[PDB]
RNA sequence: GCGUUGGAUUGUUCACCCACUAAUAGGGAACGUGAGCUGGUAGACCGUCGUGAGACAGGUUAGUUUUACCCUACUGAU
RNA sequence: GUGGCCCCUUUAGUCCCUCGGAAUUUGAGGCUAGAGGAAAGUUACCACAGGGUGGCUUGUG
RNA sequence: GCUUGUGACGGCCCGUGAAAAUCCACAGGAAGGAAUAGUUUUCAUGCCAGGUCGUACUGAUAACCGCAGCAGGUCUCCAAGGUGAACAGCCUCUAGUUGAUAGAAUAAUGUAGAUAAGGGAAGUCGGCAAAAUAGAUCCGUAACUUCGGGAUAAGGAUUGGCUCUAAGGGUCGGCGAUCAACUUAGAACUGGUACGGACAAGGGGAAUCUGACUGUCUAAUUAAAACAUAGCAUUGCGAUGGUCAGAAAGUGAUGUUGACGCAAUGUGAUUUCUGCCCAGUGCUCUGAAUGUCAAAGUGAAGAAAUUCAACCAAGCGCGGGUAAACGGCGGGAGUACUCUCUUAAGGUAGGGAUUAACGAGAUUCCCACUGUCCCUAUCUACUAUCUAGCGAAACCACAGCCAAGGGAACGGGCUUGGCAGAAUCAGCGGGGAAAGACCCUGUUGAGCUUGACUCUAGUUUGACAUUGUGAAGAGACAUAGAGGGUGUAGAAUAAGUGGGAGCUUCGGCGCCAGUGAAAUACCACUACCUUUAUAGUUUCUUUACUUAUUCAAUGAAGCGGAGCUGGAAUUCAUUUUCCACGUUCUAGCAUUCAAGGUCCCAUUCGGGGCUGAUCCGGGUU
RNA sequence: UUCAAAUGAGAACUUUGAAGACUGAAGUGGGGAAAGGUUCCACGUCAACAGCAGUUGGACGUGGGUUAGUCGAUCCUAAGAGAUGGGGAAGCUCCGUUUCAAAGGCCUGGCAGGCCACCAUCGAAAGGGAAUCCGGUUAAGAUUCCGGAACCUGGAUAUGGAUUCUUCACGGUAACGUAACUGAAUGUGGAGACGUCGGCGCGAGCCCUGGGAGGAGUUAUCUUUUCUUCUUAAC
RNA sequence: AUGGUGAACUAUGCCUGAAUAGGGUGAAGCCAGAGGAAACUCUGGUGGAGGCUCGUAGCGGUUCUGACGUGCAAAUCGAUCGUCGAAUUUGGGUAUAGGGGCGAAAGACUAAUCGAACCAUCUAGUAGCUGGUUCCUGCCGAAGUUUCCCUCAGGAUAGCAG
RNA sequence: GUUUGACCUCAAAUCAGGUAGGAGUACCCGCUGAACUUAAGCAUAUCAAUAAGCGGAGGAAAAGAAACCAACCGGGAUUGCCUUAGUAACGGCGAGUGAAGCGGCAAAAGCUCAAAUUUGAAAUCUGGUACCUUCGGUGCCCGAGUUGUAAUUUGGAGAGGG
């Protein structure tokens, strides 16, 4: 067993942490070992070239730093000297090769810096210097592109890794000290037009809904995030504030002129065409469900929408679920008088089928709902016709409508429809 | 179910030592006067074999200073003692083979056997054939001393505590081979009811936790808990890891 | 009315092969549950499955019923 | 013309009853009226107790 | 020469192969003993006595156990001659027995044996069984091999009797005299159908699968590829301990033990091979905070019972390790899918595989050999058979000739027919005798297993009590305070909201002026954030003491402190520390309140004290 | 298996004799342990039993018979069992075997001073162990009785012998010797006291064998012949 | 279930004792000779090792269309076979006791009893289903989805008769 | 006075004199404690505060003269019978379980310590011994005892002083 005890480091470590008093020769004799380990690595199935390998095989010198590696990152609060350059040579092990690094090293020394700061050895001030220049690095498109970097397991690692930082910093008080520091860092990524401020979108949306970063500061950033020239963080920045919105849109410094840059940067001001139409519908609901709950005006959306509302178009129930909620008491109804005259003249005339009749009368009464006198007298008795209609669809529609316009004016129906309360409340009320 | 081999093994019918032919039990002199302030003197008159034991022993007569008369100690030799050599035991003894010293008094580097865990044990570590224990470092106030084991730990004692000089003999006796169930028959005949070991996957479900099933396996993960209790604990009790080293 | 064989083959035979022969015909009386004599549970191993105890799509091996002296029938004998 | 064509949870009681030596105030129980709706396998290593032709066919799709 | 005892030697061991009673001797020298006489009872002789219980006989084909005067089982000593290697088999001496129901015949079928022409496995599931071989001398002996074996390999020449030759030894005599045993080799002659003349006594070979081997088990159907084994690997444990017991205990096993050990597992000689995965399930980590979070304890409300909240150990959760742990079998990247390329379970060589021995293990083939077979026949002994004597058991509704019909597919009885003569002996096995598995079901009995249900020993962590004497620190309740805000633009660091255009020390300024979602003076509201102090309130961490408590040892022996005493030692003036007058060439010895010194008495043949060997202490260490 | 005789009412089975065979010294012999318990031996004796028989019997009825200082138990301890003291347990009882006891036995000269240190008991008729052999005798008993000849233990002791006036012996270079030749406490050493196999040597008994003194047998022919006795215990 | 008795068979350990012909092979060590400068080699002998081997007693129990089958025998007889100096065979003493022991492991053995011994009591235990249920005469005299409790199911009811 | 004694605590004796054990155990006083069964299977439950097991007594034992029942115009130790009552109540509110006061009766019975100064007299008691009129008495002598033996007092009351 004497023999086999530097070779067996499960052993050696539980028998230091009794009585690290002893075991200081033992520990030495493997700090010189990592030393001299460390000094190393700072520096086909052709018929010509050489084999290649699995993959999962790997060096017996880099089997037993690893193995090192973890002994002595959790021995060295025993021993603090021989060990206060210990994490130093780790970082710059890390943010100065990159890549003359097995993936299972790197690894290694990823989980042992989180552990050293869970163990107040390293700050996270002096972490986070370490964890974020390697996803750029490995976002990098060059480094990615070897024949067995892991690039995307290290980039997911370095992710949960912050996010576990930062969940941990944010328990007994909000580390404002560090989440000031950590969203300049956000901003400062957004700048960089290619694609970087990808690790800030997917890295802000995990701290909101672990409720981590409830603050006026970050909603800016999905803000500009929004506003960005990039698909996939534009995209990132809607579907945060989608998520019905939450409850983020409460701490927006203008709502209003939001929606007026977005519809005009992203819609209709160059006419780009970059979004595909999965896309141009997200956007639509956002800009929909911000207006009908705070009470917008734009005028520009009520004819953007009627290139679009046409049944021979793509997932069109999508689109008229929003032309909905954008509706006011508060806007001209002429503007919404012709999205309702181009519904009716394209989805309940004549020939149309049932399915295409029921939908367009069900996105026109959840319209009336909000813009009452958006439809004439005229064309809602034109619409009521259908009330008995033998199809079930176009029935259930038109009920809504009648038991709609009964409660708030009952008068641009007919007698016949009038249902024994908003009639007898008409009789006294127009003497 | 069954009560199992290790359960029946506690209660001590037919696995109780096979103790008829040894020479007794091995321990050094009580601590008294002489030890503790000077030394003293003894003959060693034979070297001689313990039943049951690879170690050799060694009869060593020494006088009883509060009565006029002998007293013989059975002492476990170390290698190169011989038949009327003068063992001296004690604090202010001479750094030689098969002298008792505490160790405190000896430097560090030395090597010892039948060192006792605290003073007045009579010989706890270092017994056995071919080991010893290396003293490495003292620390006089606080009167403590570190010394290193067979099996590797690193252990702090008191310096009063003792040892004799040298390392047990019978060593290599593993080296060699048996090549036959008679000699480890003969072997355990002397030691222990330890032997033939069946196996447990050979057996019932009712005799053990391996035992049953059509194929001789066993349905779990043989590392068991520290926890666990009583017939549960069949292989691999608290295994820190597994696998060839 | 009288005859309708001898053998090879068990990595198998609900059969086929070559010979002799005058010929080498088919069937029943058991197989319309189950009935002379002979081949084709307990232990153990491999495979599939099962968390497991164990089971099986399997495969291999070893593995104790023992009349009649009674009535009838039959065969011979007073 | 007195509409239409086919059983375990919870709340409330003016001056409801009782808490059995008398009372007051909280709680509890009633009777009312309301509103809601314990538990898997295996056994060939086994054991016990019981039970178990219509004259049918033939050579010709 | 056989048996037995004994002696000196040799070999084997990770095996080194009882204890006590009892007897003796040695060292030592307390002591007592002769002189006009003692000493010695380990020299010789002489005297006295030796108790209680058992004691016959069998010890087995009749004295024991099996229900018995049961062919079974049951420990041991003595052990003649011949053949022959021989306690083998065959005959005999001594000693013992001549017991087992008898007589007459000689049918079949049987039981136990034996022989058979020619052919020789055509038999049969299958060479089952039988036959053949067999001892000793000589020649000769293959592949393969872990180099030790295989091997009596295989395959061949012989064997009697009689008469001879040669060689192989001891004791005495300055080469001979004398004595004696069975061992081999060789020759001649001679009888033969046969010569290990009966008895006794291997059949062999070419290959396959399998387990390394020797060994062990299902007593009473399974002897095996099962178990074990050496070898191999893993795990836990440094005694305040690991594993395991006990109702408890001032209790126990391993342990008369101590990592070359103990305990727990798996694999199963040697050789060769031994690549990768910790996603899962288990095991493990002296693994932060946060989350879940029992009892006690704390705070708030209430008149109180009670109610609420906070705090809240381990465990879980969370994330690190491990595959000679159960599992399991690929990796990475770009936009679950889809494209891409690496796949290091690559034979290191084209010498990569030609691979033991052992086995009542499973299997095929060949030689030899035969009545297995064509194709049966014959003989011997004991039965059967007849006789004298003795004398059961199973089974039994009643009984006993066939056919057809009905019929539960099926009558000995019923209907219709064939028939039908006493009483009987030996045989036979067709039927009746006339006494099986398999399948299903119980809301069954037990055994076993598992994150099935309810529990539980044990273990673990927390509170209280046992529980006393001290100290120093950190956090929180609770009040009193004190200040704060960079996304961008804007003079500037804009919580936010609402009132609006000066109280004025200055008119600095507030309004009117941009820029901004929001506009700043002045005064109020009520959100968050961070800090200051401790009336008190508490909680927690660390540390000191010993008398409770706990552990271990011993002969309960030398502990604690001392201008102690005496030495040095280095000091900055007086100490502080070491030592102590006690022991290290050698298989010796060390014991009689301890000799000596010194004070006293008595003069005795000797006594007592101090010291030799420091003092003190209410703690055995 | 057979023949005759005897006994008897009666004989395949009893007794004697005459024959023939068997066990064949790892026995069908002679003795023992465990177990059995009078089955041993004698005298009467046949109703039942001995799978036929029976005058016979390990049967039935009645008696006789087992002699120890030396053989054994008894004693010692082995693996182990088990009280006390103490501690558990509601308790029947459990633990443990020298433990945490004031656990008792020797001296010197209104008892004074000293010395020693230590655990009940049980546990082997094959382990250890003090001492007996021959011959004869019984219906049946014997290493036990008779005769003769010895030995061990323990005890009291007289004589002779040894020693001594150089008080507790001499000789021998030595290994050591002798008829003896004082020895308390205390201590030490030895014996008791030890495996298995191989062969070599020595001894006892047996086997084989010669001469001679005796007896028996064969002798049809031969054989100075075949068999048998000629022994010597403890001490 | 409660409380008790058993290791005289048999499993295993310990203690103390006993038993085991004749042959074959021929290991280390050793002696001489030959070839060597010497490592060393070759030859002939000696010696007597081995969990070797043939094979008695002994221990076991492979095969036989074996004998017997109310047998001598509740496991025997014969022949044949495995092993035979050791992990050997065995006597006596001793220890382990029942949900317990022991186990070279077959769920084997634990007094002809073992996938939980034996004895007595609680105990006239109990389901389910089977079997049986003892004199005469007279008079009357049936029944088979009709409706349901978690499907079988043991049932509860309609109707029938007295 | 480093002497001589008193007390306290703990021991020893084949010291003087006595005492316990074990049996029986129908009934009695306690302790401990199942399952079969019945409930649908079954954890509560029932069988049952039973059987088995342990300790301990007597001719009876135990209980017993209120820290009771009651709510009355108040009764008045305990035990047992009739009744209360298959009730109040308990319970998967299912199977099932399950008292008590009152009233009539049988038999009848009440009492004792501690806690109080005898303090003008430890007045109390065992043992040893000598006599006697011997289930005991008188005297005498060691002793127990003041860390309390006698008289007096027990809640119904009672004491002291007059």
């Amino acid at each position: 067993r004497a023999a086999m005890l530097p070779t067996n480091i499960i052993l050696l470590q539980n028998l230091v942490k009794r009585d690290p008093e002893s075991y200081q020769e033992e520990f030495l004799q493997q700090y010189a070992h990592y030393e001299s380990l460390r000094d190393i690595f700072m520096l086909g199935n052709g018929s010509s070239t050489m084999a290649g390998t699995n993959g999962t095989t790997m060096s017996t010198s880099t089997s037993q730093l690893i193995e090192l590696v973890g002994f002595v990152s959790q021995v060295c609060s025993c021993f603090p000297r021989e060990t206060a350059n210990f994490p130093s040579e780790l970082k710059q092990l890390l943010l100065e090769h990159h890549k003359s690094l097995p993936f299972e090293l790197k690894e290694k020394i990823l989980s042992c810096l989180t552990m050293l700061r869970n163990k107040d050895v390293i700050t996270a001030e002096e972490l986070i210097q370490s964890l974020f220049p390697l996803l750029v690095a490995y976002s990098s498109h060059g480094n990615s592109l070897g024949v067995n970097s892991h690039a995307k397991e290290l980039r997911k690692i370095i992710y949960t890794n912050l996010i576990s930082l930062l969940k941990s910093c944010n328990t007994n008080g909000k580390n404002q000290k560090l989440n000031k520091s950590t969203q300049a860092v956000c901003f400062n990524l957004l700048d960089q037009p290619d694609s970087q401020g990808i690790w800030a979108t997917k890295l802000t949306r995990e701290l909101w809904r672990r409720g981590i970063w409830d603050d006026s500061r970050t909603v800016e950033i999905m803000t500009q995030a929004a506003l960005h020239q990039d698909v996939k963080i534009v995209m990132s920045g809607v579907m945060f504030f989608l998520d019905l919105n939450f409850s983020a849109i409460h701490l927006l410094r203008d709502p209003q002129g939001f929606a007026e840059k977005l519809f005009k940067e992203h819609l209709s001001g160059k006419t780009k065409n970059k979004f595909d139409m999965e896309q141009k519908i997200s956007l639509m609901q956002l800009l929909s469900r911000l207006i009908g709950t705070h009470k917008l005006i734009v005028l520009g959306i009520y004819t953007f929408f009627l290139k679009y509302l046409t049944p021979k178009q793509r997932d069109v129930t999508r689109i008229m679920s929003a032309c909905a909620q954008a509706c006011h008491d508060l806007v001209p109804p002429e503007v919404i008088n012709v999205m309702v005259r181009k519904i009716a003249d394209e989805f309940v005339s004549d020939g149309v089928a049932n399915e295409v009749a029921a939908a367009g009368i069900n996105t026109i009464r959840e319209i009336c709902s909000r813009a009452p006198l958006a439809i004439d007298e005229i064309l809602l008795q034109d619409l009521v016709e259908y009330k008995g209609s033998k199809a079930k669809g176009v029935n259930m529609a038109a009920k809504s409508l009648i038991a709609l316009y009964r409660d708030v004016a009952p008068e641009m129906l007919k007698k016949k429809d009038r249902g024994k309360n908003a009639a007898m409340e008409v009789q006294e009320a127009k003497k | 179910g069954r009560v199992i081999r290790n359960q029946r093994k506690g209660a001590g019918s037919i696995f109780t030592s096979h103790t008829r032919l040894r020479q007794g039990a091995a321990k050094l002199r009580t601590l008294d006067y002489a030890e503790r302030h000077g030394y003293i003197r003894g003959i060693v008159k034979q070297i001689v074999h313990d039943s049951g034991r690879g170690a050799p022993l060694a009869k060593v007569v020494f006088r009883d200073p509060y009565k006029y008369r002998l007293r013989e100690e059975i002492f476990i030799a170390n290698e190169g003692v011989h038949t009327g050599q003068f063992i001296y035991a004690g604090k202010k003894a001479s750094l030689n083979v098969g002298n008792v010293l505490p160790l405190g008094s000896v430097p560090e580097g030395t090597i010892v056997s039948n060192v006792e865990e605290k003073p007045g044990d009579r010989g706890a570590l270092a017994r056995a054939s071919g080991n010893y224990v290396i003293i490495i470092g003292h620390n006089p106030d606080e009167n403590k001393t570190r010394v290193r084991l067979p099996s590797g730990a690193k252990k702090v004692i008191s310096s009063d505590a003792r040892g004799v000089i040298g390392v047990i003999a019978g060593g290599g006796r593993v080296d060699k081979p048996l090549l036959k169930a008679g000699r480890a028959f003969h072997k355990y005949r002397l030691k222990r009811n330890s032997w033939p070991k069946t196996r447990g996957v050979a057996m019932n479900p009712v005799d053990h936790p391996h035992g049953g099933g059509n194929h001789q396996h066993i349905g779990k993960a043989s590392t068991i808990s520290r926890g666990a209790v009583s017939g549960q604990k069949a292989g691999l009790i608290a295994a820190r890891r597994t696998g060839l080293l």
